[PDB]
């Protein structure tokens, strides 16, 4: 099963002895994730009355 | 010649792998098919002079 160099590979962007420790870099494009969008239906369904200023 | 030929094969697996491993092999199979004619048919039908011309 195991290769003959199992134990002695050079890993690299692996930390510590034994190099088991992941140290890697993240690779980021750009996205987001966030709530969706809605938009109000109910605005000519009522009679309307203004106060401002008054 | 009284006879035909035609072959058959099997297919393949796969499999995972992680780093240090090495790597298994697999075996195909094949078998083959054949086909024989025997028999022959016929109809026959025979008269006679004496009847034929009268």
């Amino acid at each position: 099963s195991d290769t003959p160099y199992k134990a002695d590979l050079s890993r690299v962007h692996w930390a510590g002895s034994n190099s088991d420790v992941d140290i890697h870099l993240e690779i980021f494009e750009g996205d987001v994730d966030s709530g969706f969008m809605y938009n109000s239906f109910f605005r000519g369904n009522s009679s309307y009355v203004s106060v401002q200023d008054q | 010649s009284n006879q035909a030929r035609i072959d058959r094969m099997n297919t393949v697996t796969i499999k995972g792998r992680t780093p240090g491993q090495k790597l298994d092999r697999e075996s195909v199979k094949n078998d083959k098919l054949v086909i024989t004619v025997d028999t022959v048919t016929y109809a026959s039908t025979v008269m006679d002079w004496q009847d034929d011309w009268t």
